[PDB]
């Protein structure tokens, strides 16, 4: 690996430094070299690594579905097609990069339930983006892992978390997401959504100020979601 | 469009 | 090159593509690879070249800022620095490429007046972003070398075009903020918007109301930078 | 922040 000959805790160094400037490929890249160098990660070191992957395979993602329409109004020369592939390609492999950062040795080194619930929510997330461009044989595999990879997630999480923690509540957000545009379950989605809020509402009392601000801004994400599918 | 976590 | 073995209609199709998607890094690779078939560049081509690597060193530049910012603070380990020096030098390659394709051959083969201050400009400002983090024994033959190529195209847009023009409008604007920030010279900088603006306020009455909508809209950036500056 | 062309 590129970041082989440099410390770890340079490597978490420049990856902060890479998100201040807003180079998240540079942060993805300064992340995988730390994961490389064997240890676990500290809460903070995941979500370093969780915003860096998200921001490359974001604008990945979106890319993708401007070039998707385009080609679909086309279907209504083979460049749009073409085009479409190579980004498509591109996606492909940052999933397969984390996908493989998750196998080689993340998940199996994670036994508390806060990074075993993180690592298994981005290994359902990360097989959830490569099922929104799926479309031939290992499809319906593809779709498969990514809702045993949820539902493991989902019960760790109930067992050992409460219903306000924030990657608890994250989780069943992207889970209800899952249900509702890949698995073609919009009614799970939506009881999913609407018990996951109301158990986190019940266990608000429970929360410092801070927590509570934490939980209440992903409370909110469920509640639009459900107010755009309702 | 709906929110996912990371957004 | 990468691109040597697609066709020129389809790395124009597919540049157009990549701006759509806010691809811009293969936006400016296709466009590279289109200069690269040696034929001269229509004015919608020149501006996808232009939008392309505008977008690449901007978001670079921006990103020099914000590490050189922090480099600051930190002299009032290595790895502010380093970091800064990766994405420098990485920026010193994108403007290093534009500058070779200015050379090799778009400047030499471009006779008409909108397509050679076109490219001077735009050999001014890559010499100018190259000006903006130099600090060594060739700062100041980079800084004149942006000064020359401003200079020559002032020289044609003034004998060739109307004070109007959106390239003419376009060009001050940047050789003026060479001067404000670059050159040292704040009272040339304020002169030049000055002067530049009252000559196209002055012809505005020959303009139909789509090139009046274009003028202007650079006439008000030179307004703003003046309000800025006085 | 001042403005060039591009911006
Ligand atoms: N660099 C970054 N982008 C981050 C560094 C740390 C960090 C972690 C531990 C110690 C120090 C810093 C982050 C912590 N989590 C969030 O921001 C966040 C996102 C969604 C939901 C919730 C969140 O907090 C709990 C509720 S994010
Ligand atoms: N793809 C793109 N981003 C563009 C394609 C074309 C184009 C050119 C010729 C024919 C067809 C399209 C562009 C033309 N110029 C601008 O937009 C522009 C920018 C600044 C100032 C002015 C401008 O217009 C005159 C005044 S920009
Ligand atoms: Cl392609
Ligand atoms: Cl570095």
């Amino acid at each position: 690996g590129a970041m082989g000959s440099m410390e770890r805790a340079s490597l978490i160094q420049k990856a902060k430094l890479a998100e201040q400037a807003e180079r998240y490929e540079d942060m993805a890249a300064f992340m995988k070299g730390a994961v490389e160098k064997g240890e676990e990660l500290s809460c903070e070191e995941r979500n370093l690594l969780s915003v860096a992957y998200k921001n490359v395979v974001g604008g990945q993602r979106a890319a993708w579905r401007v070039l998707s329409s385009i080609e679909q109004k086309s279907n209504e020369g083979p460049e749009v097609r073409e085009y479409r592939e190579k980004v498509e390609t591109e996606l492909q492999g940052v999933c397969d990069t984390v996908l493989g950062l998750l196998d080689s040795h993340l998940i199996k080194e994670a036994g508390d339930a806060e990074s075993r619930v993180f690592y298994l929510k981005m290994k359902g997330d990360y097989y959830r983006y490569l099922a929104e461009v799926a479309t031939g044989d290992d499809k319906k595999r593809i779709i498969d892992s990514a809702r045993s990879a949820y539902q493991e997630a989902m019960d760790i999480s109930k067992k050992e978390m409460p219903p306000t923690n924030p990657i608890r509540l994250g989780l069943a957000l992207n889970f209800s997401v899952f249900h509702y545009e890949i698995a073609n379950s919009p009614e799970e989605a939506i009881s999913l959504a609407k018990t996951t809020f109301d158990e986190a509402m019940a266990d608000l009392h429970t929360l410092s100020e801070d927590s509570y601000k934490d939980s209440t801004l992903i409370m909110q994400l469920l509640r639009d979601n459900l107010t755009l599918w309702t | 469009r709906r929110f996912s976590a990371g957004m």
